[PDB]
């Protein structure tokens, strides 16, 4: 049971009275309810908020929902179901964005490149080959117990 | 079967003439009666199917179908109360015959020997649940489902009618065995490619694909309990179950004409997943999962696999029982607090202290936790279609990964973390909810147990 | 007796406790001892490092 | 339960990073720390806390008898 | 690294309980001589950290750098490696620093606490599991490898010295 | 190391790699020493269930060692002597691969001189 | 002294260093007094449906049932097919499907030829 | 031999009783710790033997029974094997998590 | 800044509400609530029996079961069940 | 963003600064004796141009104070393991059971549990018998057209209890 | 018992331990321990159930059959024919599904037997089994899902008429 | 896990580690005694106290009651409505 009336069609025009009643309909500041505008992407005449609104709200302000950061008559933003913590964190980042992504790649780069400088550059010991005794070990490999000997022997230094 | 037919017709009028406040204990005896009655069917002897005169055939594609469905009878009906439970007499004799009657056609199209009468009894399945959830639609456009509803399944399911007239004037009767016996190859002409399409697409909008998928939500959003239940898990298992029938025959086509609903299948398998993973109204989720979970047995069913048919039955039972379990779960929770959004219902943890443990138990089973039978499905249809095309293996891990993510997410969304302090209206748990939970997974973990019923006939 | 807090002081101390405490550590350093003489000398590997191979030439026909 | 309250200004205070910090900034010519919140901190069975290589060999105090004895054996 | 770590995990939250469940290394100082039982659990575990020449944590560790070093190897990997050895040894020192060393730093009303049997049953098992048992498992094992055993110079000692550094 | 250094400091003919050992050939001047110790009885050896890796020179050491490992198990530190004498054959071993190695790198080196002072 | 701490989707510009606030105007700070008494308000109407002893439903938001409503049903009224619309729709529709089509193309194609030829490691590849 | 195997069965079998013995209890284990401590105190010291065994002879085995879909040209049982890490890394387990039973009981105390 | 008088007595209404309720959580009657290693080592005893009758008798009629990398015979010993020296080890020197 | 007012003040914000920058410098600067130097050096450096009467002079070096905060911030402050984002916040909320519940117990458990249930019958009845009067009089009479402030005053007319009383005291203890 | 026909088992070789130690022997106190303990009851279970089922008995047999002729011998509708054929048919691939079942049993136990030596004594039973599993390659393998049994023989012409001609060609 | 907690002993403890405090007299401290009144200390050191007697008793009280204590005794109501210290 709910007044028909209170729901929303239609986009924001016209400026002064679907406004207005748009503006008492969903309890904000008057001229900064935004529509999107009328972009036809659905979105009726349902407003635009600064997006983040999660880790601002410190809890310290003391409203009535616990985790939400939601006082009942809000605007509840499109897209609440992307920014709710646990979901999403919009903290103010303690250095930047550009600073954070640059020297990231940048290291990952770096690393993978001397990666590809150790793939290049092994390193060995002065080492030669083990002394297996039955022809570099025939019958441990693939065998043949009756076939095929290849001689070829082992001289010491 | 005709000594289970004959209960399933004779268990109605009782329902008529019995006193009041009294329909409904006789209801659940005589259904469990039957149940135990059709689970002694089992005895398919390995060589063939088991016959019965002209109309009755059993292989393992429908016994676990049919034991199932008649397991869902008392599920369906125990679950179907306490929103109609104060409404007339009448009116609800009227419902619960309904029911009956609706499984009835059920059984028949569970054991159809023809595929004229599988039509026929096709849309006897489509007609009762129309009614059921246009009487009691529970919400403002129900109007507007039931509508979606009948004219998919029709104007999906109606050239199917005449493709098997064209097969019965071309090849005699459309017995399955003849049809097993008298098959030859149709070649790569585009009469084939027309019947193909006519018959499989009939399939197609019936699972539903992801090209009209948006036949399920609403229909899911719009109906009772026992019509949601009974709407998923036997009508969309049922679907799949015709086209594991009627895919012995035509042969040569599909591997041409199988291309295009495997890659839609597969992308819309990934997007439905998607949109599972961000939408409210908690009964829905459920709903795009089930289209997730169809997709992925459309993928097994054309690959033509024996291993692709038997982790496709069996995910078919495992998704048929987690999916009526997670629809009931959604029932209780909108009996607590009257609203079908979800950020409403919070926290739960302390408040119904061991519903929890239903609600992880079931989101554990549609996890693929790997005991389950879920798992079984999922692996191997991952195994069958790995050897059909050997880099399709990341469409069904991303599948996996988000499947489970979604799953989870449902689950400690609405029921992990604060009580919303302002509901005052849940109460403790009722016995007859707890006691639908045990009616859902102990038997889920005694088929886990011994899992060599359920697979297909390429056993 | 209980044991009990305090304000601001160094806390009370069992000499139980402590009396573990330092035999605890003292087998430690004991076992470091008992294992660093007795028997090796393992952190020196048991073998004289040979040097390039020999520094010697007349090694089974080398080229005068 | 009874706590005796370890009353104030007995600290008399002494100590010796408050000591400094107190004659630096007197120095910059201030004199207004907070002050001597922290003397219970800084002293008492405090004030020579061990320092690096004590810490990570507190164990040689007896165990280097112990390994007297097992030459002895 | 599993008797190692279960013996560290433990003592560390031990320590954690036994001051009000703060967690944090700012304001936890100087707790040497506050019972030293947990307290030197954790400078044990920590010089078992690095391999101090030569207990139970010493074996595997220096057993693998060693089988890296003669092998035929990356020219990176050794090095890096090598490096986070040393990393290793310096943030265990942090936590040894941090610890216990300071000047003590935490709320008054304090409850250090260690009157229990269970506590020190566990701690003084462990120990004794990281004193013992892993010299007992490293020892009896068939070599189902050919140990290297024929090292050079600062190829044999060197992430010991790098440690020391 | 060492070698490594030299070796990627230097050209690639004088200081030469691993993983294609045999550069000059076999009893290339050889004064008829070879004797290839063979002291494995391979049947024996493959009966008594060794590993492969293992079958080398210097087994019969290790065969030993696990013969008085086996026969004194409660015995936690009793079998040291014959585990020594497996060390120390691997060990003279490591001096024989060293030896092959630096053999060939003063191959090259003078042959390379020889080829420099006669072209 | 800093890069002034640039903005993003990600960056949430604090409430201190806006720096375009710090001139507050006579007729904001009137806003925000209007804002404050909007959500005083709005409280106060939550309060006295709230601390009813009485009442043993639930507070019965509005708000919320507003923005469901606004999300899920009320999409297909309004639209217009616009441009921007039909290049979105487009461009994931059609663009992945077609791809990994294509990619099933060579895949068959190769596998198919492959085993045509026979120099495949089927030696044993028992469970198809 | 059936020694080693019986061991090695008990040692996974010992673990299984507790959780049955709660869902079949109905009344309150006040002392749960202490049942549960002296459960793996007893898989602990049947699994220091065989281990013990192991060394002592070689003697690997597999075991393998309970069969379930013999369907293609494989099958599946439960098959599991003790073997030199699938013993040597038993005791370190129950250890290890026998003291940190202990730790639980002292951390775990008012909840 | 500063309450107002009027702001302090509702705090100190709160402060005696307060009172009374956390007094009322107090609670100790005398009557709060109300009422309306043998074993240990047959606990051990008993499941190693069961699983022992079950590890011979079917497990071993079933023929491909439980099975065995053999013991490791060696070149200077005999056999328990046969019974023979294998040809010892050879030569010894350079030790 | 407050609920006495709209505007916090120059002053509120000035001393937010203060102890935002007093506790990054708790985090940054450990072992607590060059802090307290710090601490000092900080006060100062407020006290060196405290004297101002200016108002656009004070919010401009206030802004070239934010920026020099932000300038050297740290990452994880030592923020209180009982403070929103530190170690516990709502730790302790596996029993924070609340309050309106316990009327849904069957009556052998209220057979267990007597003079505490029958205290809580009490109350209950206190509720609602001074609900109507004093209560619906003061939300009548006191409440302008326009609210205006998060804050209602007490029932300092005559009587009995301030309004709003329920669920503001009849908090669980946070305490399991 | 079983049929070591089919399962064929190598010769026991048991080596003796020899201590040269004086501990002397735990582990020789705690198997003897073992088998006074555990083994008498339950052998003395097992001697009472044997006799308690010696009473009477029962007794289940092996479902022996005859031998339908072939396929090729019925014509193109013959279903009183094609089913015989293909039921005999569907059986035979049953019971081969097992033979390749137990070869790799086989296969399992020569490995796990062996031990280390992978390369030795398990180059008869690897090859063997290689040897049936090209045969099943070859015969049941690339035919898909709705066998019946035609398919089967369409294979096999497809199969000997083109290996027929490529040895025609190439001969 | 639960110390024993009293109002006079937290009143007490309050009242101590103000006296410690430099710039305030020992002599002129009362229970009743206002900061920003007919004390006269800066309410720039009334937010060091605040910050010290967070630090002492291990929880941040908020910025908005960081501002309308300027008492003893409102001190101790504030401490124990965060730690609930009634009997
Ligand atoms: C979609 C409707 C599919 C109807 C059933 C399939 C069918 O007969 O299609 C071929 C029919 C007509 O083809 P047809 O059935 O005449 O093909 C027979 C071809 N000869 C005569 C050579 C044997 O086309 C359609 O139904 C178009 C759709
Ligand atoms: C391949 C396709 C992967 C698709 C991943 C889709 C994930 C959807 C769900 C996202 C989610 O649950 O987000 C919540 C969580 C928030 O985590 P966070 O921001 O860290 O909050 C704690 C404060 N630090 O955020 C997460 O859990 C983030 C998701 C995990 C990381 C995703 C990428 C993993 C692979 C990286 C490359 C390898
Ligand atoms: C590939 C498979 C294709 C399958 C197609 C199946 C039919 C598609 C869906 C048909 C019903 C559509 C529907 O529900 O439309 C809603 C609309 C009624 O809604 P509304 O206008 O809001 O109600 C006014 C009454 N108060 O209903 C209508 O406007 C109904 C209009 C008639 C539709 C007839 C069914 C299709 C027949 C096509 C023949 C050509």
């Amino acid at each position: 049971s709910h007044i028909t009336k209170d729901m929303l069609p239609g986009p924001y025009p016209k400026t002064p009275e679907e406004r207005a009643a748009a503006a008492k309909k969903y309890n904000m500041r008057v001229e900064d309810y935004e529509p999107y505008p009328d972009d036809g992407m659905g979105y009726g005449d349902y407003p635009k908020l600064p997006d983040r609104s999660q880790q601002e709200r410190d809890p310290w302000y003391d409203w009535d929902h616990p985790d939400l950061r939601l006082n009942w008559g809000e605007p509840m933003h499109w897209d609440l179901d992307m920014y709710i913590r646990n979901r999403v964190d919009t903290s103010p980042t303690p250095v930047n964005w550009n600073l954070m992504c640059k020297h990231l790649f940048g290291f990952v780069a770096f690393m993978l490149f001397m990666f590809w400088v150790g793939e290049t550059y092994p390193t060995y010991q002065p080492v030669g080959p083990k002394q297996y005794p039955y022809n570099n070990l025939y019958l441990e490999r693939g065998g043949d117990p009756n076939k095929e000997p290849e001689p070829v022997v082992h001289y010491e230094i | 079967m005709l000594k289970y037919i004959i209960p399933t017709m004779m268990l109605m009028p009782l329902t008529w003439l019995s006193k009041n406040s009294m329909i409904w204990i006789n209801t659940t005896l005589h259904s469990l009666l039957i149940s135990l009655t059709s689970l002694l069917l089992l005895n398919q002897f390995g060589d063939n199917s088991l016959n019965f005169s002209l109309t009755f055939f059993s292989d393992s594609l429908s016994t676990p179908l049919l034991i199932l469905t008649m397991w869902l009878l008392p599920l369906m009906l125990m679950a179907s109360q306490h929103h109609l439970s104060k409404e007339n007499l009448a009116r609800k004799k009227l419902f619960i015959s309904m029911l009956i009657l609706l499984q009835l056609f059920l059984i028949m199209t569970f054991t159809a020997t023809e595929l004229i009468f599988f039509y026929i009894m096709f849309e006897a399945t489509l007609v009762p649940t129309l009614i059921i959830i246009t009487r009691w639609g529970n919400q403002t456009e129900r109007l507007n489902a039931g509508l979606y509803f009948l004219f998919y399944t029709l104007a999906g399911s109606l050239p199917l009618l005449v493709a098997l007239i064209y097969i019965q004037n071309t090849m005699g009767s459309l017995n399955f065995l003849i049809l097993q016996y008298w098959v030859q190859p149709m070649p790569n002409s585009w009469s084939n490619t027309f019947m193909w399409l006519a018959c499989m697409m009939a399939f197609m909008v019936k699972m539903p694909l992801y090209g009209l998928h948006l036949w399920l939500p609403k229909a899911h959003v719009e109906a009772p309990i026992a019509g949601s239940m009974v709407l998923a898990a036997i009508l969309l298992k049922l679907g799949g179950y015709g086209m594991m029938r009627i895919t012995l025959l035509l042969n040569p086509i599909t591997d041409f004409m199988a291309y295009p609903f495997i890659m839609l299948s597969l992308w819309g398998m990934i997007m439905t997943s998607s949109i599972c993973l961000r939408q409210t109204d908690l009964k829905s989720l459920i709903a795009y999962s089930s289209v997730s979970h169809m997709a992925l047995v459309i993928v097994a069913i054309l690959i033509q696999t024996p291993w692709s048919y038997m982790g496709a039955t069996a995910l078919m039972i495992a998704h048929g029982l987690t999916s009526s379990m997670l629809f009931c779960l959604a029932n209780s929770n909108y009996e607590r607090v009257h609203s079908r959004t979800m950020i409403l219902a919070r926290g739960l943890q302390t408040l119904l202290p061991l519903m929890a443990a239903w609600w992880l138990l079931a989101s554990l089973t549609n996890l693929a936790l790997p005991p389950s039978i879920n798992l079984i499905g999922e692996l191997f249809v991952v195994m069958s279609t790995f050897s059909w095309s050997n880099i399709t293996i990341i469409l069904m891990g991303l599948n996996m990964v988000i499947t489970a993510l979604y799953s989870l997410y449902m689950l400690i969304t609405t029921q992990r973390g604060k009580h919303t302090h302002h509901i005052n209206n849940i109460l403790p748990s009722f016995t007859r909810e707890n006691a639908l939970m045990s009616l859902h997974m102990l038997p889920l973990l005694l088929l886990s147990l011994n899992p060599k019923i359920i697979l297909g006939p390429l056993y | 007796a209980h044991i009990e807090p305090r304000y601001r002081q160094f806390p009370q101390l069992t000499r139980s406790q402590v009396i573990q405490a330092e035999f605890f550590s003292a087998t430690m350093w004991f076992w470091i001892l008992w294992r660093f003489w007795h028997d090796s000398d393992a952190v020196l590997g048991h073998f004289p490092y040979p040097d390039p191979s020999q520094w010697t030439d007349e090694e089974l026909g080398i080229p005068p | 339960s009874k706590m005796e309250l370890p009353d104030y200004k007995q600290w008399k205070i002494e100590g010796t990073p408050l000591e400094t910090v107190q004659e630096k900034l007197a120095a910059r010519g201030l004199r207004d720390p907070w002050g001597r919140n922290e003397a219970w901190r800084y002293m008492g069975g405090f004030a020579n806390n061990v320092s690096f290589v004590g810490a990570l060999l507190k164990g040689f105090k007896w165990g280097f008898a112990a390994f007297v004895v097992a030459v002895g054996a | 690294h599993a008797f190692f770590k279960a013996m560290l995990f433990m003592c560390s939250g031990s320590i954690i309980h036994s001051l009000n469940d703060e967690q944090d290394i700012r304001k936890m100082g100087g707790l040497f001589k506050a019972m030293p039982f947990t307290t030197t659990a954790l400078i044990i575990g920590s010089l078992a950290l690095t391999g101090m020449p030569f207990l139970t944590g010493f074996y595997s560790k220096d057993l693998i750098i060693e089988s890296a070093n003669t092998s035929y190897t990356n020219a990176w990997a050794l090095l890096m490696t090598l490096v986070a050895t040393s990393f290793t040894a310096i943030y265990s020192t942090r936590i040894i620093f941090f610890a216990l060393l300071g000047q003590p730093r935490f709320p008054t009303l304090i409850n250090i606490n260690e009157n229990n049997p269970f506590l020190i049953n566990s701690i003084k098992r462990l120990l004794i599991g990281s004193l013992f048992a892993g010299f007992i498992i490293s020892n009896n094992i068939p070599p189902m490898t050919i140990p290297q055993m024929t090292m050079p110079h600062y190829l044999k000692m060197t992430a010991l010295t790098v440690t020391i550094l | 190391g060492a070698h490594l250094a030299r070796r990627y400091l230097g050209d690639a003919s004088v200081e030469p790699e691993p993983l294609r050992m045999p550069t000059f050939p076999p009893d290339y001047g050889f004064p008829e020493r070879k004797e290839r110790e063979m002291v494995a009885t391979q049947q024996e050896m493959n009966d008594a269930q060794l590993v492969l890796q293992q079958r080398d020179y210097c087994a019969h050491y290790l065969i030993r060692f696990l013969k008085c490992k086996r026969d004194s198990f409660p015995n936690f530190l009793a079998c040291k002597h014959e585990q020594h004498d497996w060390d120390y054959c691997e060990h003279l071993d490591y001096v024989k691969r060293m030896k092959e190695f630096e053999r060939e790198r003063r191959l090259l080196q003078r042959k390379k001189r020889r080829e420099q002072r006669e072209a | 002294s800093f890069p002034k701490y640039e903005p993003s989707r990600l960056a949430s510009l604090p409430t201190t260093l806006d720096p375009a606030e710090y001139d507050i105007s006579s007729e904001t700070r009137k806003a925000q007094a209007e804002r404050l008494a909007i959500r005083s308000r709005l409280k106060r109407e939550y309060q006295l449906q709230y601390n009813d002893p009485s009442r043993r439903g639930v507070v019965e938001d509005p708000a919320l049932i507003r923005w469901t409503c606004a999300r899920s049903a009320n999409v297909y009224p309004n639209f217009r097919p616009n441009t921007k619309t039909s290049l979105l729709g487009a461009l994931f529709g059609i663009g992945p499907l077609i791809f990994w089509y294509y990619v099933f193309k060579t895949d068959r194609d190769r596998k198919e030829k492959l085993i045509q030829e026979g120099k495949l490691d089927r030696t044993f590849n028992i469970s198809y | 031999m059936n020694l080693f195997s019986s061991l090695t069965l008990v040692t996974l079998i010992l673990l299984t009783m507790p959780i049955a013995a709660i869902n079949f209890n109905t009344h309150k284990f006040t002392n749960y710790p202490l049942y549960v401590k002296t459960t793996i105190s007893c898989a602990f010291i049947t699994s220091m033997i065989p281990t013990m065994m192991f060394i002592h002879t070689g003697q690997e085995m597999i075991i393998s029974n309970w069969h379930w879909l013999t369907i293609q040209t494989l099958k599946l049982s439960l098959s599991f094997k003790m073997d030199f890490f699938s013993m040597m890394f038993v005791p370190v387990a129950l250890f290890v998590t026998w003291s940190i039973m202990e730790f639980s009981m002292w951390y775990m105390h008012s909840d | 800044s500063g309450y107002t008088p009027d702001e302090k007595l509702r705090l100190q209404q709160l402060r005696e509400l307060r009172r009374r309720w956390l007094k009322d959580q107090e609670l100790s009657p005398r009557e709060p609530v109300l009422p309306p290693s043998i074993f240990a080592f047959t606990h051990v005893l008993i499941p190693v029996w069961i699983i022992h009758y079950y590890l011979k008798y079917h497990v071993t009629t079933k023929p491909y079961t439980i099975v065995e990398k053999k013991p490791r015979i060696f070149p200077g010993d005999t056999i328990l069940e046969t019974g023979e020296v294998i040809p010892p080890m050879k030569e010894f020197p350079d030790q | 963003f407050l609920p006495s007012a709209a505007y916090l003040t120059h002053q509120q914000k000035v001393l937010q600064l203060y102890k935002r920058a007093l506790r990054h410098l708790e985090s940054r600067c450990v072992h607590r004796d060059k802090y307290r130097y710090f601490a000092c050096l900080l006060r100062a450096r407020f006290d060196e141009h405290k004297n101002e009467k200016d108002m656009v002079k004070a919010t401009q070096l206030l802004r070239e104070a934010e920026k020099e905060f932000w300038h050297g911030q740290h990452p994880q402050p030592y923020i209180f393991p009982e403070s929103p984002g530190g170690t516990s916040y709502e730790r302790y909320e596996c029993y924070k059971v609340p309050e309106w519940c316990l009327d849904d117990w069957h009556p052998s458990e209220k057979a267990m549990y007597p003079d505490y249930f029958a205290k809580r019958e009490q109350w209950k009845k206190l509720r609602r018998e001074s609900w109507e009067r004093e209560v619906k009089q003061l939300q009548e009479e006191t409440p302008v057209g326009g609210p205006r402030t998060e804050a209602l005053p007490p029932a300092r007319k005559q009587g009995d209890l301030p309004p709003l009383w329920w669920h503001i005291v009849t908090r669980p203890r946070e305490r399991p | 018992s079983w049929d070591k026909d089919v399962y064929p088992e190598p010769p026991r070789r048991t080596p003796a331990p020899s201590p040269q130690t004086s501990l002397p022997n735990p582990i020789t106190y705690l198997t003897k321990a073992f088998d006074l303990l555990v083994d008498r009851p339950v052998t003395l279970v097992r001697e009472f159930i044997e006799r308690q089922h010696a009473k009477n008995k029962y007794y289940y047999y092996h479902r022996e059959f005859r031998r339908v002729p072939d396929i090729t011998e019925c014509h193109e509708k013959d279903v009183l024919c094609m089913f015989e054929a293909e039921m005999q048919w569907k059986r035979d691939y049953k019971v081969d599904q097992e033979i390749v079942n137990i070869i790799q049993e086989r296969l399992k136990a020569c490995q796990q037997r062996e031990g280390e030596s992978h390369r030795q004594n398990c180059a008869k039973e690897l090859q063997q089994f290689t040897q049936v599993v090209k045969a099943y390659q070859d015969r049941y393998h690339d035919l898909g899902a709705h066998y019946s049994a035609r398919k089967c023989l369409a294979k096999q012409k497809q199969r000997m008429l083109a290996e027929r001609k490529a040895t025609k060609e190439a001969a | 896990d639960a110390p024993p907690l009293t109002l006079e002993g937290i009143k007490d403890r309050v009242l101590y580690v103000l006296k410690l405090y430099d710039k305030i007299d020992p002599e002129k401290l009362s229970v009743n005694s206002h900061f920003m009144k007919d004390l006269g200390l800066d309410s720039l050191d009334q937010v060091e106290i605040i910050m010290a007697m967070e630090d002492e008793f291990g929880f941040e009280i908020p910025d908005i009651d960081a501002e309308k204590l300027m008492c003893p005794q409102e001190i101790v109501d504030y401490i124990a409505d965060k730690k609930d210290v009634y009997e």
